[PDB]
RNA sequence: GGGGAGUGAAAUAGAACCUGAAACCGUAUGCGUACAAGCAGUGGGAGCCUACUUGUUAGGUGACUGCGUACCUUUUGUAUA
RNA sequence: ACCCACUCCCGUUGAAAAGGUAGGGGAUGACUUGUGGAUCGGAGUGAAAGGCUAAUCAAGCUCGGAGAUAGCUGGUUCUCC
RNA sequence: GGUGGUCGGGUAGAGAAUACCAAGGCGCUUGAGAGAACUCGGGUGAAGGAACUAGGCAAAAUGGCACCGUAACUUCGGGA
RNA sequence: UUGUCGGGUAAGUUCCGACCUGCACGAAUGGCGUAACGAUGGCGGCGCUGUCUCCACCCGAGACUCAGUGAAAUUGAAAU
RNA sequence: GUCGGCUCAUCACAUCCUGGGGCUGAAGCCGGUCCCAAGGGUAUGGCUGUUCGCCAUUUAAAGUGGUACGCGAGCUGGGUUUAGAACGUCGUGAGACAGUUCGGUCCCUAUCUGCCGUGGACGUUUGAGAUUUGAGAGGGGCUGCUCCUAGUACGAGAGGACCGGAGUGGACGAACCUCUGGUGUUCCGGUUGUCACGCCAGUGGCAUUGCCGGGUAGCUAUGUUCGGAAAAGAUAACCGCUGAAAGCAUCUAAGCGGGAAACUUGCCUCAAGAUGAGAUCUCACUGGGAACUUGAUUCCCCUGAAGGGCCGUCGAAGACUACGACGUUGAUAGGCUGGGUGUGUAAGCGUUGUGAGGCGUUGAGCUAACCAGUACUAAUUGCCCGUGAGGCUUGACCA
């Protein structure tokens, strides 16, 4: 059973899962609109949205907490210089998951992940 | 769980002093010896604390007559008549299960001051 | 929570030091004996001039267990090891002293003699 | 484990009586009059009126 | 006659003696009689109740007419209770006051669903050897029949399959406390199902 | 890869090319088929459909029902598991 | 390292016509190994298991005698009297 | 799966073991989900501790260096 | 024949010691011992443990579902 | 495909326990034997490949059989029948022994029947949303000990009840997670080696989750709660009442009883595909035209209801399904806010020191699945199915 459990395995180890969603969130902050599978996009919400919430308060400790969770200097800079100020009055929901069709190669359900204010 | 929380909060009227793991406490335990009620003191070190509101518990470990005893007290049970801290421990951990492997001078907890 | 092959310390001065449960009594397919249940033991270790000998098959009552005993408030008392007191055919203690604490579950008409001699009752 | 008797063509086709494909839920955009999957961004790149992918 | 409540979770009650009673809290919102079934009309005696609420968009026109006949609001469901010589009119409120503390009740619920369960969990089958040469058959059922006689598996053979998510009745549970001001029913012990699940509380059959 | 056009006596002679069988796989139409037990036929037999010869007819299907355990071999003997 | 192959499990229409993972033995020697060469079919070679001699061994493979022989098994094809 | 020889950096390390890296080279030619039984390969486990089983099979455990200490027996080397 | 006695276990058709009634030992097809050695056979113990009481939870890989590709043994015919 | 084991069984009754009885060389307690009874229950170890057996220790009891001496396309491989080797023995020998001994490859992806689950289709006569009766079926059914009765009955004493009542257990089963614990590679922390983030500091990768210490939700047993019943009916053996045939006797022939864990119910679950397709409440649809092979016909246009589904957000529901909730008239999921819980006093700065470290800020920082709010994000009034009053015959009311 998985009664009341959260998270998706995605046929990965937890190390690879952690590494992938940190890669995806970094990519999303750089490009502001990415395409991925619908299961990955729905689990990317729980990783990338707490990072924007953290970026609203600019401090040395918050920036270090951001860097531990992204390991990307560019992503940390974008979160506190642009995205943290842009979503200051937005109470969550910084991402938008829009379903596109299916991948040609394997018929995988696709989704668009865009930042809400401007993609 | 708002209904449950309100039922439990009714029976948490007892006032319990703040004690931390590593503290040496004296628990006054209500004992019903046939017809005579009395308080039997259980002194020892708090090695574990489980804060769950009404379902709170703590475990006290004592070395009695050369045999170690561990009692897990239900904090809000009426059996726990009273609680007092003799002295406060200086421990880095929430759980002190490593004390069971130790004895004598090796199982000494530093006082907090 | 003692079963067959489980080794117990001896809480009285009957001369036995170590005993091994060879039967949990009082029921078909009975699995465990808790604090206050009687077991069949064999004496694995003994002192030289004691009342019981090594290899002797006796009845004993469990008085301390690592599994512990639970009170009606939901609390549990656990001991650092498992201990037993050897009994004769009348279900009475063989020794005249009890070592270490016992619990109030022994405060029955059967084992009140163990409780009286115990240094501590918990 | 294998069949003792070759399965008849009637029996083969009876198992396949549950194999028929279903049709997807198709919707029409109003900004463009374009057919798309229901709840999906249109192949042109529109969802509920607005352009989202911008090609 | 019983009531339809929701399992609100498990807690404990401490008596003055110090005893801890494990209780299941059942919130019995007042039940509205939707239809009284008599012998001369339906072949048998029963009372049909509803409880809770349902938004008007999720209530079909047929069900809405059925509720309007009784002049009650739509509930999340509709339930029946077989009756003796009891008399009820549509619109009556069977609240938690038909029970009194200390009395035996039967609680019925849908047990938690475990999905497809193996024989070890579903039927308490013993495991086979984990070592000593057992090949790939550590948790498998073993034999399911005998041989040429009878050359088949008997109906009702204990096999792996779906476990839970079925109607269960726990019998002879003591009522610990009746809280009519909060529509609460505290029964000693456990009742079938998860928190938020519909439970039926009735006077005990035995 | 096709649809036309064209060539040719002929292209369903189009280059995997004369003819183009069977197994096997489809599409269309007619009838039958979701309360019913088995070598799947055979005897009886309603209805429906089609065609003319317009009901003592031909063709297709065949509800329902009696009877009915393939073939070869080898054997005293085989539905034979 | 390299050579080996004691145990379990897996694998057994295998990734593999003998393997893999985890453990295991020898590891300056009667050691392992490359290149080239010698010995072979009632023959060789064998620290000897009837082992090995190209996935073939109580007498290799290939062709010939040869369509060996088979008191044995199987099969034997249109019709009627 | 097998295939002879050569080169073989850094930190730790006795080391060509092992771990993480360098120079270089790769992600192994179906993917995407879901997170049933069961199988395979692992992690942890109350109390008990060989009661398992033909058999402690398997697992668990032990494991390094320096120093102290080390029995019967012995072919005087050992055992160690 | 699980001979008998002794030991070891609560209990020992195995083991160790012994007796001698050797069905049917016996002296280079060697007899009897024997330190060291052995992926050798049997038996006992300490430790250790999911071997077991009695299994629980978790992590990967299958199984399951979707998209692509696409076998096998078997098969007198089946309204099995 | 063999013995034994393991797993899972199913049936018989010639019954081992529990239940009911007759006789007894049955005082009581305990027995013996026979009749009735198959509902449930009916050991763990040592030795041995063993089945068995002996032994130890329990138990109410440790039943006897059939089921390919049940069960290897379910497991094992100890025994037993391959190839190696050895002993005794026999044979000149090759070898052999129904003697011993050490070692020695157990394949198969399930078509049909069957079984356990779970769907799709159609039917149930207009359709639909709910609720339901119960023909029938399945599950369950075990039992100890202590106390009172009562040291009473009985008995020289010793010992020691029936009937009835109360309590507390074992085994088995179900549900549950409040508690006690386990787990918890999605939370926190410690720490070894190394690489990196320019460097310090701080962090991250990798090393079984590197190794560990803890631990939320969930799941879970060893944890918690509950269950077997009572009662009724008809009976078995057995005991009768009345009572003749047969002036007596006689439970039987007529008639009337008592009577068991067996049977039928009572308890629990499933259940109208119960085609015999049942019942109840409520909802919806009240248009034309033509034709042939004239009526339960066909075709054309208008119409498309109740409702269902697709699709989406999901779920303590789940293999896929199905089931359940929600889709802006919205808390369905995620985020956000607050709390809770867990871990255990972050970073940075200041201070003390030569430094490791300490101290203060500081129970700090972080915190999964939990609780409560909150439309910030994602759930588009889009499409499809489903129609237009529901045949005929007979009867009774009715008009
Ligand atoms: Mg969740
Ligand atoms: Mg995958
Ligand atoms: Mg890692
Ligand atoms: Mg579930
Ligand atoms: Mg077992
Ligand atoms: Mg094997
Ligand atoms: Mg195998
Ligand atoms: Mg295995
Ligand atoms: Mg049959
Ligand atoms: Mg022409
Ligand atoms: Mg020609
Ligand atoms: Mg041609
Ligand atoms: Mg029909
Ligand atoms: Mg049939
Ligand atoms: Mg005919
Ligand atoms: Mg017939
Ligand atoms: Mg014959
Ligand atoms: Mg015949
Ligand atoms: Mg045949
Ligand atoms: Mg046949
Ligand atoms: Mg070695
Ligand atoms: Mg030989
Ligand atoms: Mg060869
Ligand atoms: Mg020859
Ligand atoms: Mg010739
Ligand atoms: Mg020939
Ligand atoms: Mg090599
Ligand atoms: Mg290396
Ligand atoms: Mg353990
Ligand atoms: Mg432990
Ligand atoms: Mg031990
Ligand atoms: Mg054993
Ligand atoms: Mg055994
Ligand atoms: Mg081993
Ligand atoms: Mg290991
Ligand atoms: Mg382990
Ligand atoms: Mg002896
Ligand atoms: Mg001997
Ligand atoms: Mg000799
Ligand atoms: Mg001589
Ligand atoms: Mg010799
Ligand atoms: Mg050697
Ligand atoms: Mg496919
Ligand atoms: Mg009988
Ligand atoms: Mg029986
Ligand atoms: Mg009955
Ligand atoms: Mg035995
Ligand atoms: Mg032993
Ligand atoms: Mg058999
Ligand atoms: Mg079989
Ligand atoms: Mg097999
Ligand atoms: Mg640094
Ligand atoms: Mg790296
Ligand atoms: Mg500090
Ligand atoms: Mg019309």
């Amino acid at each position: 059973m998985r009664h009341r459990k959260s998270g998706r395995h995605l046929s990965r180890t937890s190390a690879h899962r952690k590494a992938m969603f940190q890669n995806m969130a970094v990519s999303l902050f750089e490009h502001e609109l990415i395409k991925t599978t619908l299961p990955k996009a729905k689990e990317l919400r729980r990783v990338a949205e707490p990072l924007i919430t953290l970026a609203k308060e600019d401090s040395v400790a918050n920036r270090r907490l951001a860097f531990d969770r992204t390991r990307s200097k560019a992503a940390v800079g974008k979160l506190f210089n642009d995205l943290g100020k842009r979503y200051a009055n937005r109470p969550g929901g910084y991402l938008r998951i829009l379903k596109c069709g299916f991948r040609a190669g394997d018929n995988a359900p696709m989704a668009y992940v865009e930042l809400v204010d401007r993609p | 769980n708002k209904i449950i929380q309100q039922i439990e909060a009714e029976q948490m009227n007892k006032e319990i002093p703040a004690f931390a793991p590593g503290d040496t406490v004296i628990v006054q335990v209500k004992v019903k010896e046939g017809d005579r009620q009395r308080l039997q003191a259980f002194e020892g070190v708090v090695i574990a604390k489980r804060n769950r509101g009404l379902n709170s518990a703590f475990t006290v470990r004592k070395i009695s007559n050369g045999v170690g005893v561990e009692r897990t007290f239900q904090t809000y049970s009426p059996i726990v008549d009273s609680l007092s801290v003799k002295r406060r421990g200086d421990v880095r951990k929430a759980k002190l299960y490593y004390l069971r492997a130790l004895s004598g001078k090796a199982a000494r907890i530093k006082e907090k001051l | 929570m003692i079963q067959t092959q489980s080794m117990l310390d001896v809480a009285d001065n009957s001369g036995a030091r170590r005993v091994m449960c060879i039967k949990v009594l009082g029921g078909s397919h009975r699995r465990y004996a808790g604090i206050g249940d009687i077991i069949k033991v064999t004496v694995k270790e003994a002192i030289p001039r004691g009342k019981v000998k090594k290899g002797q098959v006796m009845t004993a009552v469990v008085v301390r267990t690592k599994h512990g005993v639970r009170r009606t408030d939901g609390s549990i008392i656990r001991f650092d090891g498992n201990a037993a007191v050897l009994l004769n055919n009348k279900q009475e203690p063989i020794g005249t002293r009890i070592f270490g604490p016992v619990t109030r579950e022994l405060r029955t008409e059967k084992f009140m003699k163990i409780v009286s001699l115990a240094p501590e009752v918990l | 484990a294998v069949q003792q008797n070759k399965k008849s063509r009637s029996a083969r086709d009876m198992r396949r009586s549950h194999d028929a494909l279903e049709s997807n839920a198709l919707s029409v955009e109003k900004s463009t009059g374009e057919v798309h999957l229901r709840h999906h961004v249109s192949p042109d790149g529109f969802y509920r009126g607005r352009k989202v992918v911008d090609k | 006659i019983g009531v339809v409540g929701r399992k609100c979770g498990m807690t404990r009650i401490f008596t003055e003696e110090g005893v801890s009673i494990p209780v299941t809290v059942i919130e019995v919102e007042p039940n509205r009689v939707t239809q009284f079934k008599t012998e001369e009309t339906d072949g048998y005696r029963a009372v049909q109740v509803t409880a809770g609420e349902r938004r008007a968009s999720r209530v079909t026109k047929a069900q809405a007419g059925h509720f309007a006949k009784a002049n009650v609001a739509a509930g999340r469901g509709v339930w029946e209770f077989r009756l003796g010589e009891e008399q009820y009119a549509a619109g009556d409120q069977i609240t938690v006051d038909l029970f009194q503390a200390g009395q035996m009740v039967d609680v019925t619920g849908e047990s938690k669903g475990k999905g497809f369960a193996g024989t070890i969990k579903r039927w308490n089958f013993r495991g086979q050897d984990n070592t000593h040469g057992n090949s790939v058959s550590h948790r498998v059922p073993g034999s399911i029949g005998q041989c040429q006689t009878p050359g088949r598996v008997f109906k009702g053979k204990k096999m792996s399959g779906h476990l839970g998510a079925e109607r269960v009745t726990v019998q002879s549970l003591e009522i610990v406390r009746v809280d009519a001001e909060r529509n609460l029913l505290l029964v000693k012990g456990a009742v079938p199902g998860a928190t938020g699940g519909d439970v039926i509380v009735r006077p005990a059959a035995k």
